[PDB]
């Protein structure tokens, strides 16, 4: 903390925090002895060899200045003494710390102020530059500066808060008063304020402090912020001021969260009265909440959520192409960048390494051509600036619109990993068709005329590859195995630029809740009475207790988020 | 052990004041107070509300300048200073936390609404 | 001010009855409005919290909705216990003001 | 790496490259067998169970398409076949990868091309976009790709080079050709070609690429660049290509490392004659190289360099307010600005932490007041991108001019860590003028009217403090003790705006060359003859084997590199 | 292993050609490479100059046209190929790498000097 | 072309003696001239690679400079192996010249 230096030109005095271990530098100066006072303990880690170091240490805080002392005694040559004065002060900065990473790490937290709490306001909690609803300070993280100091300390000293000037924009922080009519916060640190003095009384006192994040973690921001408190020494009025002390509390930015499909649901929003009339059915069948939302959001929208151990809240991220409400978040960055092109896994473990959280999927091109498109690389960027659910890179502009889960999606399991990935097969769809012509209806409607159809092998023979592209890479960065992929039939054509379109109505990007699937109805109900299609959709996910029911096909669902706290992980 | 508690009741001569408070627990008193009271045979009259730590307040205007709410953020505890008290203030009187709407339309209800007090002018 | 307008000012009905209550607004407030079951002798319950949104941990058998100024309370069978006095709130400005209260006879 | 299948309807052909598993799917067609070719190897990770897996390896690569096959003899019914085959092909696309962190890591080193080597150029041989000397190879990172095909392969297939787009602007890639008249290099990737096609002919052929990366590891560049070479099956020219195997390579570009005075020195830059003549035998005593600089140099600029397993060579960092040749780099960045402020710290270990390069040693303020200067965040973030030495940051803004070398010094040592630090200390000067006056001595010139001042004393007070307290972040930043720090006389008084500012000619910021020390004269040569001050700084000194010169006081040193391998630390 | 080896020499007749060659050892032919020749009698006089991977080449007024600087940097071997020789081009044959400069001034060496071959027309 | 002059042509001294050779240069160059040193039959040895920069490895008893536009190779002692023909490059275009060398007998 401080170095003390004792000598019998003047006597010495010395202020020490409780906790801080204290240099007393006896050596150097004019064989010796040391006979602390009983309220201060003394040990050495005499010849007056500066290899002699001796450290202070105080029991107790004092409630007057200089009541505590350090008796010096020097030895030939007549007696020689120093008298050091020491005065206990406790001074803490206090912080949820226990709630770096892992399951031991240490830290604070803090949120970002991004929902609207105020109903009345068309704006952020974090943009108002205000506190005017107390129930916002339930998002805020709770800051105390703890001080137990002699009942004329701060005579001389005085305290400062502050924070760096890089951080300055990306925290505020506000401090709690006292009264009868109100007890009002006040704005400390904010963007004209790196930095503040504080008034605090002797003797003992606590100051209650209310912080906000106001952005997330990004490019220019690795997600942590520091506050530190400075003790300066102001005794000398004609000089400037000295600092003798400083603490710090480190918080870390929760990172916005992805869902995906596999967590129970909580709400479906539907922004095609039939189509309606079965998502209520299958909602109800689910219990799930419906929202119609009649007259306010988007499909393009994607819904994530905030975690932490005091407040849990949703967050709305919206398309690059506002919506927020009490505990309703909303965040904004910035033919590939329609939210439709991600997606997430469920947690998976992967040669040892564990995603409790899953990973960002989304589609790309297989080399940067001068044609192939991209997505944003500031959604990259914002994305993997979230360290929790590493994302990953598939394969989609085969496709005429790019979005990946048009070929693969997700369900529930009850066994092994508790889910399986259901991957686009024109490989099995062939065979169903080609199976059903072996066994004497070729004759059917929407068969054996489309499977003569030489253009349709070939380009399905190209999005075949194309699809067991990211088979591969799906099971080298989620660590699947075959046996836990389903290969749902899906025919493919190659239209205008040769970009692949689907054959017949999409049997994935169906609408899930949770045992309950939504699976859109395919145009073949003239095959033997029952779709073939349908039929075997049905008998590959039936072993799997999962109600499969097909809707003749806007819409969004918000899921439970996950029970991991995402701090507990490397 | 959440729920809200009430005092201060009692009878009172016409013309007198009553200091009627209520308690949180196992609550951190962050919401919104609101007090609401029900004179017998009549249904349910809002009174007041308070934003603790913004010092915001509301009256029913039939109470201005005759009641005043506050509130000790330190002891969780919410008081209501109802002077030049009428006959016509007879009423038992609740207190309960502000509850948030949701989307798409937020407008906002009271819940865990406490015992109420019997004032008796 | 804002009036509520509650109809009927009581019902009767038998156990297994569906039953429903309207209200009218004053204005045209933006679905905001709140429904209020009160036992006798205690303190209101909350049921509904914002029009069809349900408050946790009520049966399923309540539920209501807008009709353009109107509002609506159903109860799609009367229990033993679920004959009460309810009310309607309407929290859209500074000043609150409740219903009138409809009481549910058997 | 791919997916093969099978069926009787069509013979199925695969390319398979040496080294890579490759999956075989039999079971889901029409008991089985399997029977490889003698050059084919397979086994199993038969009842047609899908979680029957069967992995197919070649032996050596073939010199003709279709030579090897895998006979696969399914089996009451009709003999059913199937017939497989599959072409070997060995594609590596090879960098040092030998020479992540740790000194059991692997990955390439890249360099950035910062030097100039064309004598007639006036600009970065990364800036010119070309290669016009040969000798600029001698800088740039080697890549091959080696590949032995088919002699017809490549008919149906090509080879595609690419790097990230956000990567583009960050690396450039020359392909190196062949002739008798000239062997010349080419523009393969850079700024305008994210990707280009390899021209490869079929059997056996090796190309050779010289990579040059354009920019220095910063805010917006984490140092890493992955270059990636994509197979990509053409047999179908009325369909779009396919990709069907990937290969890369990751760079890692090396930091700039700054060298502290504790390194032997190669060579004095001379930007006062007489100053220049004790320089000259300073040199000449030390062994060193002086270079006179008669007439492109300046006193403000500070020299690094870069290492690499192949080719290291100095780099000349210049301040914020071009000189560069052959192997002899540059590079720029955006009060306490000028890189008279940085320092760096001799090799320690800090509580089990190594830090092999020692840490960025800068001073700034204690806290950012309205007034305090601070040195701006650009060059933080550009210094903190090298995490191989850990800045740390020192309290300066007490003094008038900010510079954090004014208050501290490094030294060698012939034990224990090998160093010590020399800090100002007005205590030992107080004592060292007292000690004089107490003997008899206090009517000597420059002694005891300068301890009767007021002022003076405590002007130093609040400076002692200053001093101290940067005493303390070191021995815990550095992990320093007591015994390894030398107090050096040096007396303060305040002036306008109370900035701190030297009672007396400078005792550190002294030019070190190896074990001589040139240390600026004090004026106090009316001393007892000799000055105390140069009596006291010799005999503090002197133990320690160093030699000490005081020359009465727009220079530079070059010092020899760490022979220590920086991608070695964690 | 650090050297360079020369060859091709040998007696020629007035008006034929030689082919001289310079093969690197330890050393990956980088660098410039330089021939330089002296005749019995007289100093050195600079010929040529080829850099391997640019194909940019010099040469001295006393020979252009009638010799030709080429490399194969596949063998890490340089050649010269003088045609139309004259008497007066009998000389002692030298060949060097480049030797960069240093600051402040950037001017250039030759280094690791060869054996040299005989050239008698 | 840029004409290289020496001077002397030969010297003579002894063992221990110091000596100096000096060479003009024919234009402004800036300071891009070195100094070889050649043993009788061998090829020649660099000294000094740019005028005061002594090549690695040579004794320091070998130093130069500049002075205007002419420069200067100084033997601080002769040595019995220091005697050579000396020579004198000046590397400043495309076109490289040699100067006629200069023989220091004992
Ligand atoms: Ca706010
Ligand atoms: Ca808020
Ligand atoms: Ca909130
Ligand atoms: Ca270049
Ligand atoms: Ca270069
Ligand atoms: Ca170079």
């Amino acid at each position: 903390g401080t170095l003390i230096r004792v000598t019998p030109e003047q006597p010495t005095h010395a202020v020490c925090v409780l906790g801080t271990l204290t240099q007393l530098d006896i050596c150097s100066s004019a064989s010796f002895s040391i006979n602390a006072s009983p309220g201060v303990v003394v040990d050495i880690a005499w010849p007056l060899d500066p290899g002699v170091e001796v450290t202070l240490t105080m029991k107790a805080a004092s409630g007057s200045t200089g009541d505590q002392k350090v008796q010096i005694s020097y030895y030939k040559t007549p007696p020689v003494k120093a008298l050091l004065y020491l005065t206990g002060v406790e001074i803490s900065l206090c912080a949820d710390i226990t709630r770096t990473w892992g399951p031991c790490g240490q830290g604070a937290i803090l949120l970002v102020n991004c929902d609207r709490d105020n109903l009345e306001s068309s704006a952020m909690d974090c943009e108002d530059d205000e506190v005017l609803d107390s129930e916002d300070l339930q998002d805020m993280s709770l800051m105390t500066l703890s001080t137990k100091t002699p009942k004329d300390f701060f005579t001389n000293h005085t305290l400062v808060l502050h924070v760096a000037r890089s951080e300055m924009d990306k925290v505020r922080v506000f401090q709690a008063t006292r009264g009868k009519l109100s007890s009002k916060c006040s704005v400390v640190l904010g963007p004209k304020w790196p930095s503040h003095y504080l008034m605090v009384p002797g003797g003992k006192h606590n100051m209650d402090f209310y912080v906000e994040a106001l952005a997330f973690p990004d490019t220019d921001f690795p997600g942590l912020i520091t506050l530190t408190i400075s003790l300066l020494d102001t005794s000398n009025l004609e000089l400037p001021e000295a600092v003798v002390f400083q603490d710090s509390v480190v918080f870390r930015v929760a990172p916005w969260i992805m869902t995906p499909n596999t967590q129970p649901p909580q709400e479906v929003y539907a922004c095609n009265e039939d189509f309606l009339k079965s998502v209520t059915t299958l909602a109800m069948k689910a219990k799930c909440k419906l929202t119609i939302c009649p007259e306010w959001m988007q499909d393009e929208m994607e819904i994530g959520y905030i975690q932490a151990p005091h407040k849990t809240l949703p967050v709305v991220f919206d398309s690059p192409r506002r919506v927020m409400g009490p505990d309703f978040g909303y965040v904004t960055r910035g033919g590939l960048d329609s939210f439709g092109n991600l997606e997430v896994s469920p947690p998976v473990t992967v040669r040892g390494k564990e995603y409790p959280l899953g990973r960002i999927l989304f589609g790309d091109s297989c080399y940067p051509s001068n044609d192939s498109r991209q997505m944003h690389q500031a959604l990259q960027d914002f994305l993997s600036a979230q360290q929790v659910q590493a994302p990953v890179k598939l394969y989609s502009d085969w496709l005429s619109v790019g979005h990946v889960d048009e070929f693969l999606s997700f369900v529930p399991a009850p066994d092994r990993k508790g889910f399986r990935l259901l991957l686009a097969s024109p490989r099995s769809c062939y065979k169903l068709f080609q199976e059903q012509q072996n066994e004497g209806h070729g004759e059917a409607l929407l068969i054996k005329n489309i499977l003569s159809n030489k253009t349709l092998r070939e380009h399905n023979s190209f999005v075949e590859r194309c699809i067991d592209w990211n088979r591969e890479l799906l099971k080298r960065e989620l660590g699947l195995a075959e046996s836990d992929i389903i290969d749902i039939p899906q025919l493919f054509k190659l239209k205008e630029f040769s970009k692949a379109e689907a054959f017949f109505p999409n049997m994935v990007n169906m609408l899930v809740l949770g045992k309950h699937l939504g699976i859109p109805k395919p145009f073949g109900p003239v095959i033997n009475g029952r779709c073939c299609l349908e039929e075997k959709v049905c008998s590959l996910l039936e072993p799997l207790g999962l109600q499969c029911t097909f809707i003749n096909d806007g819409t969004n669902v918000r899921r439970k988020p996950f029970s991991f706290k995402w701090w507990n992980m490397v | 052990e959440v729920q809200l508690v009430e005092s201060g009741g009692g009878l009172v001569q016409p013309g007198g004041s009553l200091r009627l408070s209520c308690a949180a627990s196992g609550f951190n008193f962050y919401y919104s107070i609101h007090w609401v009271r029900q004179a017998p045979g009549k249904g349910l009259e809002w009174v007041a509300s308070i934003s603790p730590y913004s010092g915001y307040t509301s009256y029913a205007d039939s109470v201005k300048g005759r009641f005043t709410i506050s509130a000790d953020t330190s002891k969780n505890t919410a008081y209501l200073q109802m002077n030049s008290l009428r006959a016509e203030d007879t009423a038992v009187y609740y207190c309960a936390r502000k509850h948030p709407g949701s989307y798409p339309f937020w407008g906002w209800a009271l819940d865990y609404w406490g015992q109420g007090t019997l004032v008796t002018v | 001010d804002i009036q509520m307008t509650q109809s009927p000012s009581s019902l009767s009905a038998s156990v297994g009855d569906r039953v429903t209550i309207t209200c009218r607004a004053s204005q045209s407030v933006s679905s905001a409005v709140a429904w209020y079951q009160q036992k006798p002798g205690k303190a209101p319950k909350l049921l509904i919290y914002s029009a069809s949104s349900l408050y946790s941990g009520v049966p399923s058998r309540f539920s209501g909705s807008r009709s353009g100024t109107d509002f609506t309370l159903t109860i799609s069978s009367l229990q033993p216990e679920d004959f009460a006095t309810y009310y309607c709130q309407q929290s859209s400005s500074s000043l609150v003001t409740f219903g009138q209260g409809t009481k549910v006879e058997i």
